């Protein structure tokens, strides 16, 4: 089963999950980081 | 037609002496849409309409020209 | 003072946003009930603004006659901040995806079939070319002085003429 | 007589990991980038694969089951999002002022703007899908209702696709079983359609119609009984109609005239409500209940009697048809591309009617004066209207390469039909250029006198009229219909033809549209850009096979990009380049029928009447004399009405903004594609695979460019999202200001 | 002529107008800068191009106008 | 017409005489080894340039090479 | 000389694998011109993945 | 300006009238 | 030899075919033996039938009666196909096969027309053939 997880569009979007997944979160947490403080 | 938009814009408010507008309008592109593009085709637009016309008929038939050999192209 | 803004902890131009935003979401506030679900929407919303600016406020933002932060990159490090340091946050992981693709794509096309391995995308190779990829600022230096990084112009595909 | 094969392929994930696993080329490997695109292209294309007609029909099927699936994942959707995150209760207590909202946002970025005040304690967007009339309508009154059917779609949504495996995965069934037309048309006349408005007839008047009568009177949400409550109890029931007393006993002994109460034929609109009278509507799924059923006893099957298609089609021919349809019923057992097409165009003609049906007889309380949801019901299925027909020209195309036989077909309506192919198009562009001149030519006759400041020599009412008397004629004999030969009927069959205006609260749910000069002027561009969409789309069904200039176009496939520049040059000869084509003149077609649509009625229709009785419109009657010219048409349309879309900054419109640009900029990149070819951008790729060459680190698949057609396919695709979200977004940021 | 004697508020004109197609009201509207025939404002600037150079009056125009008819003809 | 140049590259696989949709095309016996073929053509005045040939020959560049000329009335494919 | 399981580089400047590795197949041992069959890891446009070429146009990268 | 001298100019345009043919029908040959 | 009149296909249809063209300049013909009462689709509508015949049919250019031979020979295995170009408003009778022979098969006695002995690379530059009536590609 695992080998279909292995397939081009499935980690051409679960890899695009966390990575806007991580982006998301730390907005929440910190917000507007537009100047490195 | 980017460049002179901005030449033509920026000179608006230049010699309207309002500068303010194209400083804040221009670093967004709907400011170059709404204030610059919808705003200033008031008069151009209404050169004939239901109640008469006056001397930018001519550009105003070339505007609507232009805009039907623009998509002839197409 | 570099390009004509003050630095705008002692402005009233960014000052001039900060009551016509709160004012616009009180007027937005009044009319609801002190103990609803959007309220809570509504005044922790004017702290996310208020939260906003007093983070500008004490880095050192120059603000114009606007009253928005305009960012001045001739790197000095009195404004390196802006850009500078998000600019050094940006390149030590764009190389972390440019190494690992590079460090795959000479692991799977040294084997036997790498026209598979482009849609299957190998946790045993992937792994292990991201392990090459972290040490992308130290390997590509000497990769360039081994001359392994690049190749000669006759190994390269020329378009004729 | 039911024959299955029973499980011809079990449950394996192993055919999982090779992708192109169904075709022979794409299950070894790919060696270029464009087999990702040779794939994708043709994944649910089954007979390009598959030979057996009876397995190419399994999977489809099966594929259908899924289909319905995903409807009713998405269905849940609307009804989970109903309860939960809507103001729908609030709403039951006041339908005038709060808008329908759902789709709430997350506090995050900056999106917490577009929850705005949108009224009873809520926040979130203001939605325009006339759900909450459909609820309103079904008789939902508490939002555990809206729960239950949520989870009571899921499982039907999880048994869809448990069927889907059931059919082919276990049970597939053979192609004798698939042929049987005339007793599929019996139960779906019977079944699906005979009991589909016969059950409802089964909720509406049980359910519906107590308490869409008592919100009427308006009680209060709360105060209304439960609806299983109007079948326990039978004094609660027979307060209101009170037949239910006599119970089905006038309906057994055929004295039917004792339900004249409940089941009726009041016809106009419901004036507290704007809506069509449910009680009609009950008499309505009620008549069409027992029309449909004895439909549906009318082919034959297994019990001697009934009409038989391969009967009725022979002895009908005359003289100027040959053969006439002979063998015309064994080309829709034998193709199902001629199938999709014939299914297709009556599919989406059939919701262009209903787009028209809704807005003049609006069916719903509170959706007519709603403005945000009137417009978007006939704006939206007039839109899927057209992409269904264009896919109805495309599947018909695909019936002349693939599936078309000129051996069966000798001297009947196919054979007789391509045998005559040149007098049917050219008499059509005759028809589409006589079209054009005397429909946009009076518009440009019309810019001129106007630009001339002539307006006397003009095309308007007080101008050389163009009266639509046909269309007047029409709509006069409709509206004196209640009386004269509808005597039953109340009020007319709808008020768009005659008769007086209608309110809801302060805004009009009706009124007589009226036909003058303008209206006249803008009818022949819509009958000019659907004789070119006809055209385009009729003339790639009928040169599909072969033409003068290419005898063996049938050879090259439905779907090739050229036949190169020999004979002066064949690029787009294809019948999918036709479809292609066709698509942006269907863009062309609707997207005119919707400014048509939208700016008379803000002008002539909708608007605000005063409690004195007459009634002051939105954009206050300038289609009349402004209607008439294109600067008209620009200024007094679309740059006066787009006020609001591009002012929409700052406010809980602003994601309406952001599209309204959004869809301007995929618009844009659409004519990269269009406007260029593949051999300029194959040889960037040589100069940038290269490079990538050059540092090696090469990718063993080598990237090619897109094929000319998929050039082609991304070009239209991209024009499409960039001009129906444009419009998408400009008639929601105007009609949720203004209305 | 008019345009030297006033260079900030004369509108200079291009040339007359006469397009057998106008109406009444396009006879009044186009003309305008104080003419009683139709006529054309310019923008192509060539007024004050030609005002720095130096001519001034009606017939030093003609004068070269005829000089370029001579200088094609040759 | 159209010229089309055969070049001696051809292996004389035959692909592309049953390519052409006019019959400009055909294999003739080659001298350099008396067993391949070549392919020739000797009507290019119906050639159309329609370069299905081309598409036919399996060699990593052309055998067969259609330059585009002078159109005429056959070329064209005109019925009219 | 160029013998069969060698890999060459190409000197065939109108080609799409001009100055690219190829491990040839064969070598036709008679008199027909350009023998020398070269199969290649990647293929062309029209998709074909070996060429006759020359023993003048290939080489002894080894 | 003139009346004299818009029929004068009309006449030194004549002399571009038959040069020009004379320039063209020669570059043709 | 044409055998005009051969008889002609029961057909009766066709707005696309045969027009005016034909009667000012160079019309077509396919000659064949129809070897059963098969039905075929025309390059102009779809359907004739073939004869017993003597089967004749004036198309209307060369590329519809060599598209028919490629469609003929494939559904109704009937490689005895004669096609035409035709007398006084018409230039070649017998078109093909030319040799007798199909060309696309080898046969001896045929001439090598249009042949560049080198590879296209090979060929002269057009810097090379300036004010030069050589052509290029030509040898
Ligand atoms: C179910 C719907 C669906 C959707 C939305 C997509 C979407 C996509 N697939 Mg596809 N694909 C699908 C079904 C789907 N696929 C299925 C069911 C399979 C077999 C498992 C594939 C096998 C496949 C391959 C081999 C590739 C894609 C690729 C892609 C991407 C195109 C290029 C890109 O943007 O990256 C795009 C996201 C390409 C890609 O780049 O993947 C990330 C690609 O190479 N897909
Ligand atoms: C895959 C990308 C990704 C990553 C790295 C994170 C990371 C995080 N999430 Mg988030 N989250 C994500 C996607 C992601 N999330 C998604 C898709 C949802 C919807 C299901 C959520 C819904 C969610 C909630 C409700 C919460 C988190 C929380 C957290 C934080 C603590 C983890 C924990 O379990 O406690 C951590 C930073 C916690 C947090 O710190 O929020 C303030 C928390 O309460 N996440
Ligand atoms: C390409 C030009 C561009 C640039 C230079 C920026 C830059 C920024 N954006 Mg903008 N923006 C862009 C395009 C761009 N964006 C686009 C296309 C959109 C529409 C989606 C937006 C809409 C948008 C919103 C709504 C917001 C931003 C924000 C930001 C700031 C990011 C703060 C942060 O989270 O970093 C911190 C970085 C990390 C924690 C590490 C990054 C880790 C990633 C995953 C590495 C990726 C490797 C794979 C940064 C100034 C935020 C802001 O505060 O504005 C000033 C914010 O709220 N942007
Ligand atoms: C009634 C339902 C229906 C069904 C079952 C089919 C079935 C088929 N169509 Mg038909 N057709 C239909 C309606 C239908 N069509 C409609 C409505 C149109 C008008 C657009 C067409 C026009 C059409 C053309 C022109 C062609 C087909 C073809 C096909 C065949 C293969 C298609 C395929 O595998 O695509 C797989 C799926 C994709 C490639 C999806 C890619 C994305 C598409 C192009 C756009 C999606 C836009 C998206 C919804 C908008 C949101 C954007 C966002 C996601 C970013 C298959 C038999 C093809 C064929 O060759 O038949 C022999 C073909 O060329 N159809
Ligand atoms: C019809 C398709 C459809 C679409 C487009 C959405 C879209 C949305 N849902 Mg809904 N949802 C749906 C069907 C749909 N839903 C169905 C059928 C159910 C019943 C199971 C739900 C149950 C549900 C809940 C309980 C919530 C949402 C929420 C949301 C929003 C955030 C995305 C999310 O939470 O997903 C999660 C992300 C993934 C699954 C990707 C991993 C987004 C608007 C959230 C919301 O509305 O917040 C205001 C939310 O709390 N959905
Ligand atoms: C009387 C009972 C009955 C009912 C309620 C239906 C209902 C349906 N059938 Mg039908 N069908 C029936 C009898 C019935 N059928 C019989 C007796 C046959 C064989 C003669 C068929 C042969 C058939 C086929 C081939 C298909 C349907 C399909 C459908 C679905 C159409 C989708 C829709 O509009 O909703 C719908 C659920 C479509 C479907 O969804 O198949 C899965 C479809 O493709 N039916
Ligand atoms: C015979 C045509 C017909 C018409 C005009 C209506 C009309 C209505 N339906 Mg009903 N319904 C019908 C049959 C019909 N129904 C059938 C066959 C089913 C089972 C599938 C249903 C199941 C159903 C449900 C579950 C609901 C409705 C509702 C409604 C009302 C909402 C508006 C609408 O649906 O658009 C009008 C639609 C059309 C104009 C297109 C008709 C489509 C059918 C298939 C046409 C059949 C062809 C016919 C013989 C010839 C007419 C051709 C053309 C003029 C239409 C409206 C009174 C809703 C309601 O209760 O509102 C209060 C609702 O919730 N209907
Ligand atoms: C098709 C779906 C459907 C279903 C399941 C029902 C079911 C019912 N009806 Mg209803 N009814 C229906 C359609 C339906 N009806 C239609 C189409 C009409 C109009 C002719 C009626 C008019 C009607 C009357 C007048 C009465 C019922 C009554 C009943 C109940 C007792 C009848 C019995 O079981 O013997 C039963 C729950 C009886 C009842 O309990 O009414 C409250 C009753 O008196 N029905
Ligand atoms: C606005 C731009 C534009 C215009 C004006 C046209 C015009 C036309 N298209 Mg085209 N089309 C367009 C965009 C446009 N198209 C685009 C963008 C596409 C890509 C999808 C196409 C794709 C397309 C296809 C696929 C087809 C057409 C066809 C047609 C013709 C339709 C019949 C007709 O109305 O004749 C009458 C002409 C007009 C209405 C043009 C305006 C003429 C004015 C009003 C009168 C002229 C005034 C004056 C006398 C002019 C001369 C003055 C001078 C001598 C002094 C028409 C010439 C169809 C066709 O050819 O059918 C026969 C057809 O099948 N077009
Ligand atoms: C229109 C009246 C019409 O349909 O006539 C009817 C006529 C066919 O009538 P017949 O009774 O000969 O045909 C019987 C068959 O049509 C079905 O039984 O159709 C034609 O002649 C072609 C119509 C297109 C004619 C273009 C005009």
């Amino acid at each position: 089963f695992s080998k279909y997880l292995s397939t081009a569009p499935v980690i051409g979007t679960l890899t695009a999950f966390f990575l806007a997944g991580l982006l998301i979160e730390i907005n929440r947490f910190n917000p507007d980081l537009l100047v490195y403080p | 037609g980017w460049t002179t938009f901005y030449w033509h814009w920026k000179h608006l408010g230049v010699w309207q002496g309002n500068v303010a507008q194209f400083n804040e309008s221009s670093t967004y592109l709907m400011g170059w849409f709404r204030d610059y593009l919808w705003l200033n085709s008031s008069q151009l637009i209404n050169g004939y309409n239901p109640f008469g016309m006056n001397n930018l008929s001519v550009w105003a038939w070339m505007f609507l020209f232009g805009h039907l050999i623009w998509a002839t192209g197409f | 003072d570099v390009a004509g803004l003050i630095p705008c902890s002692q402005s009233d131009a960014f000052e001039r946003r900060l009551k016509n935003t709160t004012q616009r979401l009180e007027n937005r506030l009044k009319k609801y009930e002190p103990g609803s679900a959007p309220a809570e929407a509504l005044q922790k919303q004017i702290d996310k603004t208020q939260q906003r600016f007093d983070k500008y406020r004490n880095s050192g933002l120059l603000c114009g006659a606007d009253g928005l932060p305009h960012l001045i990159t001739d790197g000095r490090w009195s404004h390196a901040g802006e850009f500078t340091i998000p600019g050094l946050l940006f390149l030590y992981i764009a190389g972390f995806i440019g190494w690992s693709g590079r460090s795959y794509l000479q692991a799977v096309a040294a084997s036997d079939n790498s026209t598979e391995k482009e849609i299957i995308i190998d946790i045993p190779v992937a792994l292990q070319s991201v392990s090459k990829g972290f040490v992308w600022p130290l390997a590509a230096l000497q990769e360039f002085s081994s001359g392994k990084l690049t190749a000669r112009d006759e190994e390269i595909t020329i378009s004729p003429r | 007589k039911i024959v299955i094969d029973k499980d011809p392929v079990s449950t394996s994930f192993d055919k999982w990991a090779v992708p192109g696993h169904f075709s022979r080329t794409l299950a070894k490997g790919p060696k270029t980038t464009t087999w990702i695109w040779n794939l994708h292209a043709d994944v649910h294309d089954f007979d390009s694969y598959t030979s057996d007609l009876e397995e190419v029909s399994r999977k489809i099927f099966s594929a259908h089951f899924g289909h319905l699936a995903v409807v009713f994942i998405w269905l849940s959707g609307a009804y989970f999002h109903g309860a939960r995150f809507s103001n729908y209760e609030a709403w039951l207590s006041n339908p005038t002022t709060i808008k329908p909202s759902a789709q709430v946002v997350w506090p995050i970025v900056g999106q917490e703007i577009l929850n705005g005040d949108v009224g009873g304690g809520f926040q979130g967007i203001q939605i325009t899908s006339g759900l909450f009339q459909m609820w309103r309508a079904s008789g939902i009154t508490t939002e555990l209702q809206l729960y239950v059917t949520a989870i009571g779609a899921l499982v039907m949504a999880a048994l869809m696709l448990f069927a889907g495996w059931f059919h082919y995965h276990k049970a597939a069934p053979k192609l004798e079983w698939f042929q049987n037309a005339e007793s599929m048309m019996n139960h779906h006349l019977g079944g699906l359609f005979g009991l589909g408005s016969l059950s409802w007839a089964g909720h509406q008047i049980h359910v519906s119609l107590p308490v869409n009568k008592l919100l009427d009177s308006g009680v209060s949400p709360q105060e209304i009984p439960l609806p299983h409550e109007f079948i326990l109890n039978k004094d609660l029931i027979a307060q209101l109609y009170p037949s239910f007393g006599q119970g089905l006993t006038p309906f057994f002994t055929l004295n039917w005239n004792e339900y004249s109460d409940f089941l009726t034929f009041k016809g106009g609109l419901n004036p507290v409500t704007g809506g069509l009278w449910l009680s009609d509507s009950a008499h309505h799924h009620l008549a069409i209940a027992v029309l449909f059923i004895v439909a549906g006893h009318m082919y034959r099957t297994n019990w001697g009697i009934g009409h038989s298609m391969k009967e009725m089609y022979d002895s009908h021919k005359g003289p100027f048809t040959g053969e006439g349809h002979k063998g015309v019923y064994e080309i829709f057992t034998n193709s199902w591309h001629a199938q999709l097409s014939l299914n297709l165009a009556l599919f989406g003609s059939l919701s262009i009617i209903v787009a028209h049906h809704m807005y003049s007889m609006p069916p719903y309380p509170y959706l007519a004066t709603d403005y945000a949801t009137s417009l978007c019901l006939f704006t939206h299925h007039v839109w899927i209207g057209g992409f269904l027909i264009v896919g109805a020209g495309a599947h018909a195309a695909i019936f002349m390469v693939r599936d078309y036989d000129p051996a069966q077909n000798y001297n009947n309506l196919v054979d007789r039909v391509l045998r005559h192919r040149d007098a049917i198009i050219s008499h059509l562009n005759w028809v589409c250029i006589f079209l054009g001149f005397h429909s946009f030519g009076l518009y440009i006759h019309n810019d001129t006198m106007r630009a001339l400041g002539r307006p006397q020599d003009m095309f308007s009412d007080a101008a050389i009229q163009l009266q639509p008397v046909f269309a007047q004629w029409v709509q006069g004999v409709n509206s004196a219909a209640a009386g004269n030969t509808a005597p039953n009927a109340l009020a007319n069959a709808s008020y768009a033809f005659g008769g007086d205006i209608v309110s809801v609260g302060g805004k009009v749910a009706m009124m007589p549209i009226s036909l003058g000069t303008a209206d006249f002027l803008v009818h022949h561009i819509h009958a000019f850009t659907i004789h070119v969409t006809v055209l385009i789309l009729l003339k790639g069904v009928l040169f599909a096979r072969n033409s003068r200039l290419i005898p063996d176009k049938a050879n090259l496939g439905f779907r090739f990009p050229c036949d190169g520049p020999g004979r002066g040059g064949t690029c787009q000869v294809s019948a999918w380049d036709h479809v292609f084509l066709g698509l942006f003149w269907m863009y062309n077609s609707l997207s005119v029928v919707l400014f048509h649509f939208s700016w008379k009625m803000q002008s002539d229709v909708w608007g605000n009447v005063t409690a004195d009785g007459a009634v002051s419109h939105i954009t206050g009657n300038n289609f009349a004399q402004g209607a008439i010219t294109i600067n008209g048409w620009l200024r007094d349309f679309l740059w006066a009405q787009a006020s609001q879309v591009i002012q929409s900054y700052g406010s809980a419109l602003s994601a309406y903004g952001l599209m309204f640009l959004g869809a301007h900029f995929i618009w844009a990149f659409s004519l990269m594609f269009l406007f260029s070819g593949r051999g300029y951008w194959q040889e960037l790729i040589e100069s940038i695979v290269w490079a990538h060459n050059k540092l090696k680190f090469a990718p063993s698949i080598q990237p090619r460019a897109l094929s000319i057609t998929q050039g082609r396919a991304v070009g239209v695709a991209h024009y499409l999202l960039g001009g129906i979200a444009t419009t998408w977004s400009f008639f929601h940021a105007r009609i949720i200001s203004v209305g | 002529e008019q345009w030297v004697k006033d260079p900030l508020n004369t509108r200079p004109i291009a040339h007359a107008i006469s397009d057998p197609h106008f109406g009444q009201r396009a006879i009044e509207a186009f003309s305008q800068a104080g003419a009683s025939s139709p006529v054309n404002i310019s923008y192509s600037g060539v007024y004050q191009w030609w005002y720095t150079q130096g001519m001034r009056t009606n017939e030093e125009l003609y004068n070269g106008a005829i000089f370029l008819l001579i200088l094609s003809a040759l | 017409a159209h010229t089309v140049k055969i070049y001696d590259t051809c292996i004389g696989c035959t692909q592309c005489v049953r390519a052409c949709p006019t019959d400009v095309l055909e294999m003739v016996p080659w001298d350099g080894c008396r067993a391949n073929q070549i392919a020739s053509a000797p009507r290019t005045e119906d050639c159309v340039g329609c370069k299905r040939c081309e598409s036919a020959c399996p060699t990593d560049f052309l055998s067969i090479r259609v330059y585009l000329g002078a159109e005429t009335t056959r070329s064209m494919g005109l019925g009219y | 000389m160029v013998q069969r399981g060698s890999k060459v580089r190409i000197l065939r400047k109108e080609s799409y694998w001009y100055q690219e590795i190829g491990t040839v197949a064969s070598i036709d041992q008679s008199g027909i011109k350009y023998p020398v069959i070269v199969r290649f890891e990647k293929v062309n446009y029209s998709n074909v993945n070996s060429n006759n070429f020359s023993l003048d146009e290939v080489v002894e990268v080894e | 300006l003139a009346d004299g001298q818009i029929f004068t100019a009309l006449a030194v345009a004549l002399v571009p009238g038959i040069l020009a043919l004379r320039l063209a029908l020669e570059l043709y040959k | 030899t044409l055998n005009l009149n051969a008889p002609t296909p029961i057909f009766g249809g066709s707005t696309g075919g045969l027009l005016r063209k034909a009667e000012v300049e160079e019309f077509y013909s396919i000659t064949w033996t129809g070897k059963s009462e098969t039905v075929f689709e025309l390059p102009t509508g779809g359907a004739a039938i073939m004869r017993a015949g003597e089967n004749l049919l004036r198309l209307a250019r060369k590329e519809q009666c060599i598209a028919l031979g490629a469609q003929l020979k494939d559904k109704f295995k009937i490689t005895d196909y004669k096609i035409y170009r035709v007398y006084p408003s018409g230039e070649v009778q017998f078109l093909h096969p030319k040799d007798g022979v199909f060309p696309e098969k080898v046969n001896p006695g045929r001439v090598a027309v249009g042949s560049n002995k080198r590879r296209i690379g090979q060929n002269p530059d057009p810097a090379k053939l300036k004010f030069k009536g050589q052509e290029t590609f030509d040898s």
